[PDB]
DNA sequence: TTTGAAAAGCAAGCATAAAAGATCTAAACATAAAATCTGTA
DNA sequence: TACAGATTTTATGTTTAGATCTTTTATGCTTGCTTTTCAAA
């Protein structure tokens, strides 16, 4: 038969499409599923990304400093303390509970998360409260929002269904199957507003399954903002996620002090064997040499972060960069390659933190040719003239024009105007536009600078500023011609 | 086209290109019992070619 | 019936036969065949969030397409039927029944009712007095107090 | 309540139309004869009707085919005058394929859409004539490849006048691209409804030097030279011939009638006829008569309404200066029918002349004027004294004649719509009839004429509130609580007429009810979409 | 006319012809019109003069 | 034969309806691999 | 049980029909001044 288009590329997953409230043929049918060996969930990949080295690679003293300070909890206790409270009264007591979290990023709600999980199992490995399934959904990790209801149902029963049969399934588990026969289950949402569609029918689904008399289903959801259901959800999600919600502070620096610390217990302010010969330093030709880090450099990164944000990641970050450009400059003065006292002291930190706050983008202008600063010099003459933030392309083409003609005294606008409107030959005639007139406004367009609009007639199309009029002016002062006129 | 189909297609070229407030000026030729004056019509022509 | 837990609102109809049905499987795509379905019978049908039947993005007119066939078919003749739909004010012809929001003695009658299975009520009552006013008013939800009491 | 609903399906509880004449003195067997007489004679008319319509489309299929089948250009053909409803069938060439590609303006919303619908149509035409490719302009490069043998490719562009002109120059410039093989030829079909030069100032200048390397105007519309209106007017009269009359009158309105219409004049020629053939044989008691087996069933009111006819008037006062008379006047033949078929022969054989309407022709014989219409020609100076008829006056003509001077026809087929709802809501007396309200009827208008005067005499911009006054001050304040309290049993409606602003409530409540009533009627609208302030009149009556 | 396109509307697509806001204009060029005219001896050009 | 005088005409300024279209969505139309359902055997 | 075919379910792509919002342009209201026919003398 002939078709009138064809899909030649579909991949169908092997998922089937009877729930579970078919799989029995009645309540009083439904076995113990704590007893099923595919329920509640009683690594193919690891091998693949192994070679061998054929090599010895070089640790300098600062590589164990970098690999101390990766992401990968002295100021989280009470918080800790919260969680683990309503999660074990939760537990130990059959219950269904939604467990609110929020904050900014890097201030630790996921590791608290995972910790508070992590001493619960240990709590329950000893019988003090009944096992549980612990679950974690990302909703940043879903390729489909409605995949949690098929990664959830999957994590429960150890079945591949679809997603609206998954839900189907996590209904009737959660409302129908009696507690004598379940398991309690404390589910992460990790990234809520992730999880957010048009109709929030997840959201409804996952927090009005905690107010099922049966389900014994823990939510613990992380969000990035204390009011995202005053904001974005219905007044019925509202209300089932609560009124007592937990919020994770940005960290003060003397806790970005002690994350930081605590990632150089072992290191800072300890001997190495150095061998000089080749700079790979050894924990306790060769020197016993000292590492530091400088409390007052801990302190001023501690300072700025705890200021800006209260990231442990960024703090950790900054610490790491100045390590990073510490190591630099020892690796340049010796040569050593990858195959006294080293210290990373306040200028290391300065120029790390500084690094990421001076902007390129006068720099950037300063730098470009003639012809595109005479671009943003006449953009910022029409922008005074008229008083629009908004100026026709042939407006500024009429600028150029009178600036080239009126500046006619100047030396180098007489070097310059054959070249502009020429290219410099005598057999080119004289141009409408300059030359590279499209370059270089493309290049303002790539780069950022300038918004153009999407019209086809070149003179009446208009051209905006996207940066700043003062980093503008100041880039076009620092021309010794444009400065002039 | 048909007879009313032209002069349909002639009265629309006329309602189009004539402004309504003329209208009484032109083709107004029925008597009066009742007391009343028509439009006078434009008092000086407009150069645009409309 | 709760009414999110559907794909489309166009097929609440199945969704009341599949609860009535023991046997054939018919296709209903329309409040007709759910009608001579229910005509040769009566049946009663609770719809727990009936916002969930509006369509969105359909012009004001379509988007109550379902609702009032299900409310036209809730009032025909020689058919038997009774619609009870609950629905949810702040998240949006039949008998209307409101249910208000509770007030302080009322949730004072409804904590010491639920905590009357404890051997002791470990609160004291100026306390449970004190949550129900500051929980109460214009937005009388029970669901507030618990969790303040939970959380004191 | 199924009122409420968008539809419904009704299934009711459980030998003629035709109903009995003569003041409801008819025989019952009269009524059956007479509906078997308009079955015949309605049978013995469209059997040549649809004999006509088949031989038009035959002829038109040939024409058509005979243009498209007589280097590197398209072969395009302009149908003026076309609706669009011709079946156009292709030629089975030997080692060659022909598809026929239809397309009309809502299957072209833009170029891709119609390459990708013809690519389709070729493909799945050709597949069905003798794996999957994509629907562009590659499968006409690589159709030798696949199929073995060459292509001729005939678009025939539907309702062209309707399309995009900017698509379809596109789409022909598209289609140019395919002349660089070998094995394509194209072919263009236009059905243009208005005329060449209307698309040609919509065109591209490039496209118009395009077009004009092969192309063939032909003019088929279905009034074209009176060769099928006077078909059809000829079978019917050859239906009619011998039992009835056709009136001047009668033809006349068939001429103007079909002067209102051009692309569909044959239609409602047949209508016009077969709704005149319905009125003769639903009203006239003498419809038995027209066939002489029935000679022998005439009774004393059949003599009663047969006596009052003018030329019977000016039959007996001639000479003064009955059933066996009424039964000797049936053998005439009238032999204008074929007089003016011998004229049509004549002049369409002998003089080679074509081009003259048989309608306008029997009009003329009707009236006295034949020699006066064939003036127009200057060629049967020769011959008029040959081809001249006197009009024979028939008596007891009357009683066998299609006419119109009731105004059924102009009421039935072709009325003055919205003038009749003027007339009727200015007027109201012609509709409701004169005879608990009868104090109210004789006093107060129906609510909907009352307030179409206040409408008529107000100006182009009327306030709402004053066009209330006006409305309570046309009503009588006692006669109309006297008839809301003249019923006992309606206690909400007893209370209210107590209220001293009864009459200006009720008054505000017809009103309004009238008010909602004329802006679904569409003769007024409210000037805003949040206030209902002003209105303006949409209707003027006369008009 | 509408059919034919000689008349034309604001409204292109899913246009009702019975609303009140539904406003008309000609499309046909001058020329045209002027065929127009004089097909049927009317003098529409004193009424532009 | 005149004659003031009210109906009608014109302009500036501004609030506001309407047109054109940018952007988007629902629904009809269309295909398709896996699961599920009959259905004899 | 059991396998082959039919139907359904879930899933995604293609095209049409329609809603909503935004920006620009006609359209009419208000008010002050000026032309022009007209009911009366
Ligand atoms: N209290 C802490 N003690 C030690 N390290 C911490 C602490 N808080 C955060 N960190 C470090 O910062 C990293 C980021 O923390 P985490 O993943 O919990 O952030 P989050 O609050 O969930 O942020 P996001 O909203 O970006 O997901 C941790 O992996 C850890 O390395
Ligand atoms: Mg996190």
């Amino acid at each position: 038969v002939i078709r009138k288009f064809t899909k030649k590329n579909v991949a169908r997953a092997k998922k089937k499409y009877t729930p579970f409230s078919k799989r029995f043929k009645s309540i009083a049918a439904i076995p113990d599923l704590t007893s099923l060996p595919e329920f509640y969930g009683n690594s193919r990949f690891e091998n693949k990304l192994k070679t061998t080295q054929k090599h010895q690679i070089v640790e300098t003293i600062f590589s164990k400093v970098k690999k101390q300070l990766n992401s990968s909890l002295p100021a989280r206790e009470n918080e800790f303390a919260s969680i683990y409270l309503s999660a074990y009264s939760a537990i130990e007591s059959d219950s269904a509970t939604t467990i609110y979290v929020a904050g900014t990023p890097g201030v630790g709600k996921t590791l608290t998360v995972r910790e508070v999980v992590k001493e619960l199992l240990s709590s329950s490995a000893q019988r003090e409260i009944p096992d549980f399934l612990y679950v974690e959904i990302n909703g940043l990790k879903m390729v489909k929002p409605t995949d949690c209801y098929e990664t959830l149902w999957n994590k429960v029963s150890g079945e591949r269904l679809t997603w609206a049969a998954s839900m189907e399934s996590l209904e009737f588990y959660f409302k129908r199957v009696p507690k004598n026969k379940k398991k309690t289950i404390v589910v992460l949402l990790d990234e809520l507003d992730a999880m957010v569609t048009k109709s929030q029918d997840i959201m409804y689904n996952f927090f009005n399954w905690t107010t099922y008399e049966n389900a014994k289903l823990i939510v613990i959801a992380v969000a990035n903002t204390m009011d995202l259901p005053e904001r974005q959800l219905g007044n019925k999600i509202t209300s089932r996620i609560g009124f007592t919600r937990i919020m994770f502070t940005g960290y003060t620096h003397e806790e970005l002090k002690n994350i930081i610390d605590l990632r150089l217990k072992g290191l800072n302010d300890s001997f190495f064997y150095v061998d000089t010969k080749t700079g790979n330093a050894i924990l306790i030709d060769v020197r016993k040499v000292r590492l530091r880090m400088s409390a007052d450099a801990i302190e001023i990164a501690s300072r700025k972060v705890a200021s800006v944000s209260g990231d442990a990641r960024r703090a950790l970050k900054v610490c790491k960069r100045a390590a990073e450009i510490a190591e630099k400059h020892y690796m340049a003065k010796h040569g050593y390659g990858y195959d006294g006292v080293q210290t990373v002291h306040i200028t290391h930190v300065m120029k790390a933190l500084n690094e990421t706050l001076n902007s390129h983008v006068i720099t950037f202008m300063t730098r470009l040719s003639f012809t595109a600063k005479l671009f943003i010099y006449a953009l910022l003459n029409l922008m005074k003239k008229n008083g629009s933030q908004e100026q026709e392309l042939g407006d500024i083409v009429d600028e150029i024009k009178l600036l080239i003609e009126v500046n006619g005294s100047n030396k180098f606008v007489m070097e310059i105007a054959k070249t502009l409107f020429q290219q410099g030959s005598d057999n080119i005639s004289e141009q409408l536009r300059i030359i590279s007139w499209d370059f270089v406004l493309n290049q303002l367009l790539d780069a950022g600078i300038l918004f153009k609009q999407t019209m086809k007639n070149d003179r009446i199309c208009c051209v905006k500023l996207n940066i700043s009029v003062e980093e503008a002016k100041r880039a076009m002062n620092e021309d010794e011609t444009l400065r002039n006129l | 086209l048909s007879i009313i189909s032209k002069y349909l297609l002639i009265a629309s070229y006329i309602c189009s290109y004539l402004e309504p407030r003329y209208d009484a000026s032109i083709f107004s030729r029925k008597t009066r019992i009742i007391q009343g004056r028509a439009a006078y019509g434009r008092r000086k022509k407009k150069e645009v070619n409309p | 019936i709760n009414c999110i837990s559907l794909g489309e609102p166009s097929s609440i109809f199945q969704k009341i036969f599949d609860s009535f049905q023991d046997g054939p499987t018919l296709q209903i795509k329309n409040m007709q065949h759910l009608q001579k379905f229910l005509e040769p019978y009566t049946f009663v049908v609770v719809l727990d969030e009936m916002d969930r039947l509006l369509h969105a993005n359909t012009s004001e007119t379509q988007s109550v397409r379902t609702i009032l066939e299900l409310f036209l078919l809730a009032k025909l003749p020689t058919v038997s039927f009774v619609l009870i739909g609950m629905a949810n004010s702040l998240d949006m012809l039949p008998q209307t029944i409101v249910f208000q929001p509770y007030t302080a003695e009322q949730m004072y009658e409804i904590v010491i009712q639920k905590m009357s299975s404890l051997p002791t009520i470990i609160f004291q009552p100026m306390a449970i007095k004190f949550a129900a006013k500051k929980c109460a008013g214009n937005t009388g939800d029970l669901r507030k107090l618990f969790d303040v009491l939970r959380g004191s | 309540a199924d009122a409420q609903r968008s539809h419904y399906t009704v299934y009711p509880s459980l030998h003629i139309p035709f109903v009995k004449l003569l003041s409801g003195k008819e025989s019952e067997v009269n009524v059956e004869k007479r509906w078997e007489l308009y079955h015949q004679l309605h049978s013995h008319f469209h059997d040549q009707v649809d004999h006509i319509i088949d031989n038009i489309e035959a002829d038109l299929k040939a024409e058509i085919s005979d243009l498209l089948y007589s280097r590197r250009c398209f072969n395009t053909i302009f149908l003026l005058g076309s609706d669009s409803t011709t079946k156009i069938e292709l030629k089975d060439e030997s080692s060659r394929y022909n598809v026929l590609i239809e397309l009309t303006p809502k299957e072209s919303p833009n170029v891709r859409m119609m390459l990708r619908r013809s690519m389709y149509k070729l493909y799945s035409a050709a597949d069905a004539e003798e794996n999957d490719v994509s629907y562009d302009l590659s499968l006409v490069e690589n159709f030798k490849r696949l199929f073995g043998k060459d292509l001729a490719m005939v678009f025939n562009f539907k309702d062209v006048d309707s399309i995009n002109f900017n698509t379809l120059d596109n789409f022909i410039i598209l289609l140019k691209s395919a002349f660089k093989y070998d094995h394509v030829k194209i072919s263009l079909i236009f059905n243009i409804n208005t005329n060449l030069s209307n698309i040609e100032k919509n065109l591209r200048q490039s496209t118009i030097r395009l077009l004009k390397r092969n192309y063939h105007k032909l003019d088929v519309s279905s009034n074209k030279g009176f060769k099928y209106g006077n078909q059809i007017f000829q079978s019917f009269l050859d239906t009619v011939d011998g039992k009835l009359n056709l009136s001047d009158r009668f033809v006349e309105f068939i001429l103007s009638k079909m002067a209102n219409n051009t692309n569909h004049n044959l239609q409602l020629l047949t209508k016009m006829l077969d709704y005149s053939l319905m009125s003769y044989f639903f009203q006239n008691a003498f419809s038995v008569f027209i066939d002489p087996v029935n000679v022998d069933f005439l009774n004393d009111d059949y003599l009663k309404i047969l006596s009052r006819c003018p030329t019977f008037m000016f039959f007996v006062e001639g000479l003064i200066k009955l059933e066996e008379f009424f039964v000797e006047f049936l053998v005439r033949e009238n032999p204008i029918n074929g007089h003016a078929k011998f004229v049509a022969r004549f002049l369409e054989e002998e003089l080679n002349i074509t081009n003259f309407n048989l309608i306008e022709l029997y009009h003329n014989l009707l009236i006295g004027k034949l020699d006066s219409y064939l003036d127009r020609w200057s060629a049967c100076k020769e011959y008029k004294d040959r081809l001249h008829f006197e009009p024979i006056d028939t008596i007891f003509q009357e009683l066998f004649t299609l006419d119109n001077r009731s105004g059924l026809l102009t009421q039935s087929i072709f009325p003055s719509y919205k003038s009749n709802i003027e007339d009727n809501l200015l007027s109201w007396e012609q509709v409701l009839p004169s005879l608990l309200s009868g104090d109210l009827d004789k006093i107060m208008a129906p609510v909907l004429g009352q307030l179409f005067k206040l409408y008529r005499e107000a100006n182009m911009t009327i306030n709402i509130y004053d066009f209330y006054i006006a409305f309570r001050e046309t009503l009588p304040k006692e006669e109309i609580l006297n008839f809301i309290r003249k019923d006992p049993s309606n206690t909400k409606l007893l209370e209210l007429a107590e209220t001293p602003d009864a009459f200006d409530k009720v008054a505000l409540i017809l009103f309004m009810q009238a008010i909602f009533a004329f802006e679904n009627m569409g003769l007024i609208k409210f000037q805003s979409t949040k206030s209902y302030d002003l209105v303006e009149k949409c209707v003027w009556r006369g008009i | 006319l509408h059919t034919l396109k000689l008349i034309a509307t604001t409204m292109n697509k899913n246009i009702d012809y019975l609303s009140p806001k539904v406003r008309w204009k000609v499309n046909v060029p001058w020329e045209i019109i002027k065929e127009i005219s004089e097909s049927v001896h009317f003098n529409i050009s004193d009424y532009f003069s």
